[PDB]
């Protein structure tokens, strides 16, 4: 039946439902076919499937986070000690239900937690997340004199795409280079971030250039923020300042080649420390200070 | 009855709060004391190996032994002067060498146990089950936790390693030994020592007893040491309400150096060691000891030379003082390895109310 | 105290180096890619020399040439060199006799056996010798001994167990044993001729040979008198103890710091390692002694001369030294081994704890472990060696060979297998 | 260039070399004195006729000295100073021989465009001047020094190895109305004994001494006020070589704590060449002094160094016999004592 | 200003063997009288008084050991709103010179609302107690605020009846007595 196939199914469209939610839905669909009453035929198979998915990954992180969350939910479910049928039914219901919830969470984020750009506080943004864009688009109907600043995105010109999404709302924008990132920290108020995950350490698992940005923010004391829908607390620890579960090579010193070939293995993923989140915007209340870690503890009861 | 007064050397000026004095050589005491406690105290006072991890274990063992030996009186019940005895023991311990956080925890546990089975029972049935229970507890919250920590560490290492080390952390010794033997990686170990007590030397000896590739140095000799080399590890004693690293001596400077030179640090911890006593400095309450920890002239421990220095009470206006327990900077050490695998020390008391 | 003459026992322990010491003199061979004589000379200078005398015999012309080339040759030196040239092969008794015949012996005359290089400041020693001499009329000569590596284990040729004094620092007993090597005579003896006079008897073995002696005007005369003493350690000291010339005192200097002489091959290696490390207090090559040298110090106990080149990406373990004019290729794994002057490494080579002398080729894809390669002797492609495989002069290890542990190889162009001409013995080729 | 010319004309070269190599020569001051004496000997004896050739000879000699020993900077410096002294006089002479404009004392633009006398006595006098300078640094410092530190403040003291530093401290301590508490770090495998001596001296001087284990710096830093380096040599971009061990870490700590770092030295200690490396300059001690044993100690490859280098950044002021300078400024002081072509021999 | 902070100080001062000297900033607009009162109270008990101008903190901070506040409102990410005048700059100075910052706190005084902008929570002050006469006010523009907000980047402990807690942690404390539902009422 496959989760991989389901994942493939959505690509051209998307741009609405959270990825981690689609994956969860797929998992649920996979489950509700082969009898979810028994725990011997099922949980192990689910785990195997997850492993397979992990193996098959090109360059995607949050899947694991999603699946572990799902597992946790499942575990939580069968503590009521009543019967096998009702609980199973509830579990089955809770896949589509979870997907439905994501939209509500997004709504909550974009109507309560959008008071971080109000007094024309110019926004230096990097990391394309849906939530960040959703909040920005929802704040365009209030006309609170907002202004956008874009540091260029170069995995393969996502920057262009981003600038094309801000042209539908009609708002003055500007191209920024991440070498002249020391140059302009002046008129721009704060630095806001989209990402790929939040760590057990606290810091952010992100993209093509982030640690430098963080450093600069620290230097300037103009606060550094991360904005997302909350379900990216993967069981991972970046213990070093140049280590994570990485898809590509970590700085591959290529051999003495000839005609401009092996070069562009430029780090498309980077991370900065725990003493960098001035605030983190999440749908489970606006909570940050040691919140992720607390949540993890609550989950694993340790 | 006991002995007080007659203390060695000048009392200086600052850091004047904690017990540092005393019975080093024994002369008359109270007459019903079991001598194993006294022996232990004598050991701890003149110890050059112990470092947070084993002390508590030793104490537990001693208590077990006491319980095994314990005879309930023909008159009064199983806990009448027992409490008094325990208090006396505690007093003796404090006089010898201060009760650590782990020791406090142990005491608390003992008290709890005392409350659990109140006076009504005979002898060989109650203590039979008590001793077993306590053994089980020891097996649970300690050894297994240590094992878990070890296995966490095992994965934490990826490909190619060059490390710098400090401290008589039994766990760290185990870790490094494990790396060397049953993981067969490319594990390089550089050792840092300290003057107050020789832990680094012990570590080096242990490494040798495996046949490890070992560089060896000290607190000052570091500026050249980084001229490839990545990992740094420490061994903390206890963490308070604050999340601050309230541990032994030479850590903080090293940590700072590491921070400055680009690649971070990782420390290891146990899920019982946390406290509700609150402090943010070295001065509040510290392991303070006799200046005899600074008399020897380099190289080894037993040499004794009549070179340049060898007096204290006759030295008019001279204040020779040293500290044993420190309070390291909060944001500096990144990773901490407790029972729940991995986490930021911003947790502080996340397991304290969890109990 | 001043004006002291130097006599050095050279051309002595030939063929103790069993494959080598055959075509050129014993002391002329390069230690740390530079001659052994020079270190000794420097030591002598430090001690306080006023004239140089050497016993050259096993090939003398070459020695003479070296002297001519040397730095003590020109007027500037506080000590000129004039080598002693006698008939071939005579023991230390006969050499002493020869010396006496010539007769340039004065007061506190100095004799050093073999070649030695150590750190300990000699002035103090000299002073002590003088003061002790001033005590009684019949004082003789000085011994050097240092405290050892806690327990003895790498010592079988010369593990002399010294019964010693603290009140006078005087030898009681000398005995040599095979003990750790050949378990035939697990044995100890005490002779009672000096029992009821000393009282403070100290039983020890853990002390190291140095063979360095300040000798009074008594010694050559004594040698002439008793012609039975062909040796100087086993027969002489014992004789002195047994009151051959009645009522005579000796010295046994005891130092807390390093002092060892030159003896075997593993011992040589150890000495070299010590020199490379920071063992004997200030002794270095980076300071540059012979002037033509251009050595410089580097991090993690690494030596590099000027003209030294090593290519990129070669992960080194610990402690490496390279001589000038060297070209090393790529992808090599090296741990605790010296590669000499103007040597050439190809590519992809694994090394651990080895020794490589003057102008040697380490051929493409080869492994060297704890073994030695001498001057002009070359390793070709694919040679797998093991612990302590000694390679002599001009040994051409050509293409494809496998030499097992401790396989010694000849030097002169005899008794031992593997020879000078093409391929070392697995398929027979040679004279 | 060898010692082929310098034989029965000048002898003491060899002696100098010996003193350098085996370390019978001790302390930068003494080395400087030795060098001065050498120069005197050169001057009283050598035969000239020309001037450029003499200069070349001197350069060669300097080079040879450098090749014999690098860690002795004072030796080099004094030579350079004397060369500079000679050079100015030579320049003056040339102007009279031939028989000029510049905005300030020296020029960049004078290097682009095309540009028998009694110089020997002037050269002699230069040496004397140098000697005099060497004689007293402290008697030109304690006027810019007993100014910085105040009542109820706290000093932190690494490197009690430079004889100047101690003297500076004691001059400050002299005053009957000024009070300060002194923390002293040890420095283990190269400085312990010296530190102990310093402590003893402080005790003698009737002042509040505090003995510190090299570990325990962090448990006291809250109260810390000042930082003093016991440097041996000073260089181009400001920075210093120091008289061994236990200075770098403490400096770093101070920087982190932003607690002021002062440098006390001298301009004979001042050198006219860049420390492009620490490796080529700073030397290492003896692995024997840390641990006993030998055969298990082929395995115990231990690392320990004498001298210490500190980057220009942590240190802020260099109070001299001339006065207070800065790491940004000290270069010009060097130039004021050694000339532009004398940098490279 | 408060009766709590004063009492805390008094309790410490009772153990007069514990040595501590008090520097007190006057607090320009409103705190002045209150500061004076506090000083008087200190004097009453026999506590050593030092009266401070607000411009002069940079000149004192390097000699200052420990700093205690007596705030009005406690917040989410760690910061506080204190009872008027001269706290932001002080905190900045402390951060620069690295100084320990105590704060007397209460959980009922603690608020679970998150402060996100300076543009709202900071409360401004009256020009009435600056300069008499209103004809110079035609051209110039007097700027003044009463109560000020602190970023958490600076303060380190909150000494409560429960205990001293970390600012990047106090949210948990609040939640141990408050909710996420009772926020936007």
């Amino acid at each position: 039946f496959n989760i991989t196939e389901t994942y493939l199914r959505f690509l051209e469209e998307d741009t609405e439902m959270t990825m981690p939610i689609a994956a969860i839905e797929a998992l649920v669909t996979l489950l509700r076919i082969k009898t979810p009453e028994t725990a011997a035929e099922m949980i192990n198979t689910i785990k195997s499937s997850t492993e397979e998915l992990i193996k098959s990954i090109p360059n995607s992180v949050s899947l694991r986070a999603g699946c572990d969350i799902f597992m946790r939910f499942v575990l939580r479910n069968l503590h009521l000690y009543g019967d096998w049928e009702n609980c199973k039914q509830h579990l089955i219901e809770n896949g589509q239900l979870f997907v439905s919830r994501a939209k509500k969470s997004r709504n909550k984020i974009a109507e309560i937690g959008v008071d971080f750009i109000a007094d024309d506080d110019i926004i230096l943004v990097h990391g394309y997340s849906r939530a960040v864009f959703s909040l920005l688009n929802h704040a365009a109907n209030k006309f609170i004199r907002f202004r956008c600043v874009v540091t260029e995105s170069r995995p393969s010109k996502q920057g262009n795409q981003l600038y094309t999404l801000l042209e539908q709302k009609g708002i003055p924008v500007t191209l920024i280079v991440d070498s002249a990132v020391g140059a302009v920290i002046d008129k721009v108020d704060k630095v806001f971030v989209g990402a790929e995950g939040v760590a057990e350490s606290g810091g952010i698992i992100n993209l093509v250039g982030t640690y430098s940005v963080g450093v600069l923010a620290h230097n300037a004391r103009k606060p550094f923020y991360v904005v997302t829908e909350s379900h990216k607390f993967v069981r991972m620890f970046p213990l070093s300042s140049d280590d994570l579960p990485m898809a590509g090579p970590p700085l591959d010193f290529t051999r003495r080649t000839d005609d401009l070939e092996d070069a562009l293995r430029g780090p498309t993923i980077d991370y900065t420390a725990q003493e960098y989140i001035t605030a983190l915007i999440t749908d489970l209340g606006v909570l940050t200070p040691s919140a992720v870690s607390e949540e993890l503890i609550k989950m694993w009861y340790d | 009855p006991g002995i007080s007064s007659v203390i060695p050397t000048v009392l200086e000026q600052s850091f004047d709060n904690s017990s540092l004095i005393s019975v080093k050589e024994l002369l008359l005491n109270k007459d019903l004391i079991h001598p194993s406690i006294l022996l232990l105290t004598s050991h701890l006072a003149h110890y050059k190996i112990v470092g947070s991890i084993p002390r508590c274990i030793a104490m537990l063992e001693v208590f077990q032994i006491v319980i095994k030996d314990y005879q309930t009186p023909k008159g009064t019940t199983l806990s009448r002067n027992l409490t008094s005895y325990l208090s006396h023991q505690i007093d003796l311990l404090k006089k010898a060498r201060p009760l650590s956080v782990t020791m406090g925890n142990a005491i608390r546990w003992l008290k709890q146990e005392i409350s659990l089975i109140d006076p009504s029972t005979p002898d060989k049935a109650a203590k039979k089950d008590l001793c077993e229970k306590i053994g089980q507890f020891a097996k649970e919250k300690i050894e297994l936790a240590d094992q878990l920590i070890i296995d966490n560490a095992s994965t934490q290492i990826e490909e190619s390693t060059t490390i710098v080390t400090y401290g008589s952390s039994k766990v760290l010794t185990e870790l490094l030994l494990h790396n060397a033997i049953s993981l067969k990686k490319n594990i390089k170990v550089i050792v840092v020592d300290s003057r107050p007590l020789f832990e680094g030397r012990k570590m080096a000896e242990t490494l040798r007893n495996a046949g490890v590739n070992v560089m060896y140095a000290l607190i000052t000799s570091l500026d050249t040491i980084f001229n490839d080399v990545d990992y740094v590890f420490l061994g903390a004693h206890s963490i308070l309400s604050n999340g601050f690293l309230y541990s032994r001596a030479g850590t903080a400077m090293l940590a700072m150096s590491a921070k400055r030179r680009n690649i971070p640090v990782l420390v290891c911890c146990e899920s019982l060691k946390f406290s509700q006593r609150v402090q943010l400095d070295s001065v509040t309450f510290n392991e303070l000891a006799d200046p005899n920890d600074l008399v020897n002239i380099d190289y080894e421990n037993p040499v004794e030379r009549r070179g340049n220095k060898g007096a204290l009470l006759n030295q008019f206006i001279k204040e020779r003082k040293f500290e044993k327990k420190k309070l390291a900077m909060e944001n500096k050490p990144k990773g901490n390895k407790i029972g729940g695998k991995k986490g930021s020390e911003g947790e502080s008391k996340d397991a304290s109310n969890e109990e | 105290e001043d004006r002291l003459q130097a006599v050095v026992l050279t051309d002595s322990y030939e063929t103790r180096f069993m494959p080598l010491t055959a075509v050129k003199p014993r002391c002329l061979l390069p230690l740390a890619n530079v001659p052994l004589i020079e270190y000794t000379l420097e030591f002598l200078a430090k001690a306080g020399v006023h004239e140089v005398f050497l016993i050259c015999s096993s090939h003398a012309n070459q020695i003479n040439d070296y002297i001519e080339n040397s730095k003590w040759n020109l007027p500037w030196s506080p000590f000129k060199i004039t080598t002693i040239m006698s008939p071939e092969a005579r023991c230390t008794g006969d050499v002493m006799r020869d010396l006496d015949n010539r007769g340039i012996i004065t007061g506190d005359f100095i004799l050093v056996s073999g070649d030695v290089l150590t750190n300990i400041d000699f002035s103090k020693m000299l002073e002590f010798h003088k003061k002790m001499h001033l005590q009684d009329k019949d004082h003789i000569s000085t011994m050097c001994l240092s405290k050892a590596s806690t327990y003895p284990k790498t010592r079988t040729i010369e593990p002399a167990a010294f019964v010693l004094d603290k009140s006078t620092s005087r030898c009681i007993y000398y005995q040599d044993l095979p003990l750790p090597s050949s378990r035939e005579k697990t044995s100890i003896q005490i002779d009672p001729e000096l029992l009821d006079n000393v009282d403070e008897f100290v039983i020890r073995n853990d002390l190291i040979d140095c063979r360095i002696d300040i000798c009074t005007s008594h010694v050559p005369l004594i040698f002439q008198e008793n012609f039975d003493y062909q040796s100087l350690r086993t027969d002489f000291v014992k004789g002195v103890i047994s009151s051959d010339i009645l009522g005579k005192h000796i010295y046994a200097y005891l130092t807390d710091e390093y002092a060892v002489r030159v003896e075997s091959w593993q011992t040589y290696d150890t000495i070299s390692q010590d020199f490379l490390g920071r063992w004997c207090y200030p002794l270095v090559l980076d300071s540059n002694i012979q002037d033509d040298q251009t050595y410089s110090y580097e991090s993690r106990h690494i030596y590099k001369e000027k003209d030294v080149v090593l290519a990129q990406s070669c992960k080194i373990g610990k402690c490496t030294a390279i001589g000038s004019g060297t070209k090393i290729g790529e992808g090599t794994k090296i741990e605790n081994s010296v590669i000499g002057r103007n040597c050439q490494i190809g590519e992809n080579i694994r090394i651990k704890n080895s020794f490589i002398w003057d102008d040697c080729i380490i051929g493409n894809n080869s492994i060297i472990d704890h073994s030695l390669i001498a001057s002009n002797a070359t390793l070709g492609s694919n040679v797998r060696l093991n612990d302590g495989c000694i390679i002599g002069f001009n040994v051409k290890i050509d293409d494809n060979m496998d030499l097992d542990r401790n396989t010694k190889i000849s030097a002169s162009p005899q008794d031992l297998d593997d020879q000078t001409l093409a391929v070392s013995i697995v398929g027979d080729k040679g004279v | 260039h060898p010692n082929a010319a310098t034989s029965d004309v000048n002898v003491t070269i060899d002696t100098f070399v010996a003193k350098l190599k085996r370390r019978q020569v001790q302390g930068s001051y003494a080395i400087a004195l030795e060098t001065l004496q050498l120069l005197m000997r050169f001057i009283s004896a050598a035969r000239w006729n020309h001037v450029n050739d003499l200069i070349e000879q001197i350069r060669d000699l300097g080079n040879s000295l450098e090749k014999a020993h690098p860690t002795a900077f004072s030796c080099g410096n004094v030579i350079r100073r004397i060369l500079a002294v000679l050079r100015d006089e030579v320049e003056e002479d040339t102007m009279s021989t031939t028989v000029v404009a510049e905005p300030l004392i020296s020029s960049m633009f004078n290097l682009l465009q095309k540009p028998k006398t009694d110089y020997r006595q002037v050269a002699i006098q230069g040496i004397k001047d140098l000697i005099d300078e060497i004689k007293n640094i402290d008697e030109g410092i304690q006027q810019i020094a007993i100014d910085l530190i105040h009542d109820h403040e706290i000093l932190l003291t690494p490197t009690p190895d430079s004889k100047t530093v101690l003297k500076f401290l004691i001059t400050a301590r002299e005053r009957s109305n000024r009070t300060f508490t002194v923390l002293v770090t040890e420095g283990f495998p190269n400085n312990t004994k010296n530190a102990h001596e310093f402590a003893k001296k402080l005790a003698q001087h009737n002042i509040e001494t505090l003995v510190v284990p090299d570990s325990a710096v962090f448990a006291l830093m809250s109260r810390v006020g000042k930082v003093i380096i016991g440097t041996k040599a000073v260089f181009v971009n400001g920075g210093t070589i120091s008289s061994n061990s236990g200075v770098s870490s403490v400096c770093e700590c101070a920087r982190e704590f932003r607690t002021p770092v002062f440098a006390v030295a001298g301009l004979y200690k001042l050198s006219p060449l860049y420390p492009f490396d620490v490796e080529k300059f700073v030397e290492f001690g003896g692995s024997q002094r840390i641990l006993p044993r030998m055969d298990p100690r082929k395995r115990l490859d231990t690392v320990n160094q004498i001298t210490d280098y500190v980057p220009p950044e942590n240190i802020d002021i260099y109070i001299t016999n001339v006065g207070g300078f800065n790491p940004s400024f000290i270069y010009r002081i060097a130039w004021d004592n050694y000339k532009q072509i004398d940098v490279h021999l």
